[PDB]
RNA sequence: AACGAUAAAAGAAGUGAGAAUCUUCUUCGCCGUAAGGACAAGGGUUCCUGGGGAAGGGUCGUCCGCCCAGGGAAAGUCGGGACCUAAGGUGAGGCCGAACGGCGCAGCCGAUGGACAGCAGGUCAAGAUUCCUGCACCGAUCAUGUGGAGUGAUGGAGGGACGCAUUACGCUAUCCAAUGCCAAGCUAUGGCUAUGCUGGUUGGUACGCUCAAGGGCGAUCGGGUCAGAAAAUCUACCGGUCACAUGCCUCAGACGUAUCGGGAGCUUCCUCGGAAGCGAAGUUGGAAACGCGACGGUGCCAAGAAAAGCUUCUAAACGUUGAAACAUGAUUGCCCGUACCGCAAACCGACACAGGUGUCCGAGUGUCAAUGCACUAAGGCGCGCGAGAGAACCCUCGUUAAGGAACUUUGCAAUCUCACCCCGUAACUUCGGAAGAAGGGGUCCCCACGCUUCGCGUGGGGCGCAGUGAAUAGGCCCAGGCGACUGUUUACCAAAAUCACAGCACUCUGCCAACACGAACAGUGGACGUAUAGGGUGUGACGCCUGCCCGGUGCCGGAA
RNA sequence: GAAACGAUGACUGAAUCCGCGCGGACCACCGCGCAAGGCUAAAUACUCCCAGUGACCGAUAGCGCAUAGUACCGUGAGGG
């Protein structure tokens, strides 16, 4: 549902300097449509939001021994609210 | 009648070209310009099958209504006479007063601003769509059709002319450009007189370009081939046949008959060509 | 000098490519006898 | 043997277990229509940070395009899709075929093309027409008002809608000059003491009776059914009518004003050197695009896509106290693409390979011009072995007494010639040419004079061996053979006298044409062509011409 | 081949009970047979898979693999 779609908040000198100016960065689903990310981070924060911003992220190649293989591809989303409306559970961080 | 060229590059001096100076400088109609491709001569398995095809200035196709039975009655003037690419001919345009705007072959003589008349009445003036039989005998003409309403099949390039021989069954005796005769439904229509251009005969090519300009790629010689390729190919020089003259699948070439020899159309030829 | 292989994602895709070999009987024989020998590399679409 | 272009290195300083190879500083050298910058294709994390050093690196590495970890890529407006059609691929029905299958109208897929709303700045260690700031724009839905009767499709018409060469007028990007303007400081080594030297010198938006070349232009009535299946204020015909010079319309760009940026540098703090704060001037003269005004002008023959969006008209329809249309406000804004390499060490070449790779940008000085040549800016780089030696021999170069083709298969090779101006120029000819034929002169600096300026002419003077002072930069002729000519060919031993060629001839072919590809009475090429066309064959500009033999052979014709 | 018989592509085409078809040209006789209408398990074949066995192999052997259709080569089929 709801709470599926948001895997994971970023973790990056970025994403806090971002949150510092109001603006918040998610691991999302790589399937989910714009709306579907604005909507579902508003229903899970009480929070309107005024601007979107997403981009599909194809995952580091890695090797482990003679194992070559790909980590997840993932989808960064990047929101921006109105009113400097915070969310508490990832801004003290 | 022809432009001629100072010879100030070798192959300029041969050079001829056509008298454009009676063409009204005018674009085809949007509503009768269709699109024109071109081909290898390459057909749809995507073999060469016409052989030596391939190049040459983009071309338009424009509509051409041969059978005028569909404005038969009603009458219309010559509105210009432009060029058109894919014929021998020049052609022209009319504006019927009926409103509709056509396309038809351009004969000889006829001038812009004459007005013409299609149907079974109308008289034997250059530009009139006649049947056969309301032809006056001995007349000088062109666009026949081989069947009522099919469409002219029947002296279409530059310069030529069928000359009624005269009336007969329900047929009609006709003298083709080849020096042919032959029979033909004398409810088939025609168009009166000589076909134009005329001089299109005489102009000359003078460089290999020109060929290419016209879409013709180079033409290979047998002699020159080799045995693999074709009969004529081999040898260990300038070589003379060895055989009779052949073309490239073998059958002979140079005074071989090949028109099909059990066929309808026969017993309407009253004269081979010769 | 240029050699013969000159990349190109949409010419590979649609000469060695799955739809391509399924549209043919010679190119489902193909898909059918690759998966019988246990192939990683069903088709170029599977790099 | 070799360590992969002879573009080149030197010192200091730092680091470190270890340094010719890493880092910093100072110089030196090499590219600069590139060896600089930006896209595409391709590659796939190679980008940034921090670490590492087995192997990969042709040495060495403390370093790296390698190894480990973590970060980094943001779009209503750029490109693709939710729009369009081309070749082509498909394709219910339908046409053929032992089978698998081959065709095939409409429809459909298909960019390399049509269409289409956003500009100026700022900044992560790494993104930017995406984020942030500043001010625009687009469609869509709704609300309030202007509403106050039409809305106009799956069909019609208009339109979109197109070539090559050349060229007039105006402008911009952009580059040059200066005792223009602004900012900084200095006096060198004999002089200069600024009139020297260095650097900078306007981008968006809005408005403005300022300037403005160029470019776009019929209106309306009526008639004709028969044209657009039908309809029709739309379109096309026919007819009538409307003050030619033009005004009607547009405004590339300019000036002005205002405003938003930017701006040489200045400051302050400081942590193998960055962080913030601040901010001057905006001139006159000149050059100038392949860009813009632009769908311009002229000339030519080989005669130069389609469809949608767009504009216009009815059909049907639901309406006609809520129809379009407008203004403001709010709301809304999907999907995939964006890092980095991208003429290369990251793509194709088994390599960190002297090769190959499509488009755009590509400054200055000098030079008739230039994307040429030399030097150079910005920028980039010294090509991942090094040091000494200074033999034979080998490669690439400089010069060479006397002679000058005596060499040799052959002047093979190498030299001579070399740009621009003036003078001058043969046989021969198809009167175009040969022709840059040949050959001779000139070329630099100063000064005065004249003229149309960047310049040149004239006169006189000056210096050297020499003045396209260096680089780019034709040796010529006489006479044959072959081919007429421009062209074409054996990827990787032959570029030619080969092929092609314009011209010429023979012949076949009357259109379901001959001819050709085909499972085939399908379909297709020929050709949406029609004997002044099309196929096949030979000859090969042009000129003068093209003889004798029909027994054999092959073709056309004959018939007891 | 003296070529019966079945089998169809083309053309053509009879009897139904004293009738019809065969018996290796063809005739008589003597024998065997009821075409042109359909289904049918069982014995048989194979071995991807499973289990047991072995005068089969034990790391160049045995499957190509003590596992991999991987690495690697190729545009691809494919090889490996
Ligand atoms: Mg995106
Ligand atoms: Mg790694
Ligand atoms: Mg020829
Ligand atoms: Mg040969
Ligand atoms: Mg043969
Ligand atoms: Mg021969
Ligand atoms: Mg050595
Ligand atoms: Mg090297
Ligand atoms: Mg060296
Ligand atoms: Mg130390
Ligand atoms: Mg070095
Ligand atoms: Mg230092
Ligand atoms: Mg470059
Ligand atoms: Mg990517
Ligand atoms: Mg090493
Ligand atoms: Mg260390
Ligand atoms: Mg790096
Ligand atoms: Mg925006
Ligand atoms: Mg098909
Ligand atoms: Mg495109
Ligand atoms: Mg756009
Ligand atoms: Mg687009
Ligand atoms: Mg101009
Ligand atoms: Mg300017
Ligand atoms: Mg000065
Ligand atoms: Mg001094
Ligand atoms: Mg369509
Ligand atoms: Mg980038
Ligand atoms: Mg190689
Ligand atoms: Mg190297
Ligand atoms: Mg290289
Ligand atoms: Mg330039
Ligand atoms: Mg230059
Ligand atoms: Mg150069
Ligand atoms: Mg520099
Ligand atoms: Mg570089
Ligand atoms: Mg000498
Ligand atoms: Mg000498
Ligand atoms: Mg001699
Ligand atoms: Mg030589
Ligand atoms: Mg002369
Ligand atoms: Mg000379
Ligand atoms: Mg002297
Ligand atoms: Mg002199
Ligand atoms: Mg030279
Ligand atoms: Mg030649
Ligand atoms: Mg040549
Ligand atoms: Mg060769
Ligand atoms: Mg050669
Ligand atoms: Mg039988
Ligand atoms: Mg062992």
């Amino acid at each position: 549902s709801h709470y599926d779609i948001l895997q994971a908040p970023v973790i990056s000198e970025k994403a806090y300097s971002a949150m510092e100016r109001g603006v918040y960065s998610f691991w999302v689903s790589p399937k989910a449509t714009k709306t579907e990310i604005k909507d579902a981070i508003q229903q899970a924060f009480g929070v309107r939001v005024i601007g979107i911003s997403t981009m599909n992220v194809p995952g580091k190649r890695k090797r482990v021994g003679r194992f070559i293989g790909q980590r997840n591809d993932r989808k960064k989303a990047i929101v921006r609210l109105a009113e400097g409306q915070s969310i508490e559970a990832l801004a003290g961080q | 009648a022809v432009k001629k060229y100072k010879p100030y590059t070798p192959s300029r001096r041969q050079m001829t070209t056509a008298d454009f100076s009676g063409l009204a400088k005018k674009r085809p109609e949007k509503a009768l310009t269709e699109a024109l491709p071109k081909t290898g001569g390459r057909n749809n398995r995507g073999r060469i099958t016409s052989r030596f095809i391939g190049g040459g200035h983009k071309r338009l196709y424009r509509i051409i209504d041969f059978k005028r039975r569909d404005k038969s009655g009603v009458n219309a003037k010559v509105a210009a006479i432009e060029y058109d690419p894919n014929r021998s001919a020049r052609i022209a345009l009319l504006h019927y007063a009926d409103g509709e705007k056509r396309y038809i072959l351009a004969p000889e003589g006829l001038t812009v601003g004459a007005t013409v008349n299609a149907g079974p009445e109308a008289e034997p003036k250059l530009g009139n769509a006649l049947p056969l039989r309301f032809v006056p005998v001995g007349a000088v003409v062109h666009a026949l059709e081989l069947v009522p309403g099919k469409g002219a099949q029947l002296a279409r390039s530059a310069g030529t002319s069928v000359q009624v021989q005269g009336k007969e069954s329900d047929y009609v005796i006709v003298r083709l450009p080849s020096g042919e005769l032959r029979r033909v439904h004398s409810e088939c229509y025609a168009t009166i007189g000589a076909v134009g251009n005329a001089e299109h005969k005489n102009i000359v090519l003078g460089k290999a370009g020109r060929s290419r300009w016209l879409g013709r790629k180079p033409h290979q010689r047998g002699s020159a081939m080799n045995p693999v390729d074709h009969p004529h190919g081999g040898g260990e020089g300038r070589t003379g046949a060895g055989r009779v003259p052949v073309t490239p699948w073998g059958k002979p070439t140079k005074g071989l008959k090949t028109r099909r020899k059990r066929k309808t159309s026969d017993r309407f030829l009253v004269t081979r060509r010769k | 000098m240029k050699r013969t292989y000159q990349p190109n994602n949409r010419k590979r895709a649609k000469t060695h490519g799955f739809r391509a070999r399924m549209k043919t009987k010679s190119g489902r024989n193909i898909l059918a006898r690759r998966r019988a020998k246990g192939r990683h590399q069903l088709t170029v679409s599977d790099e």
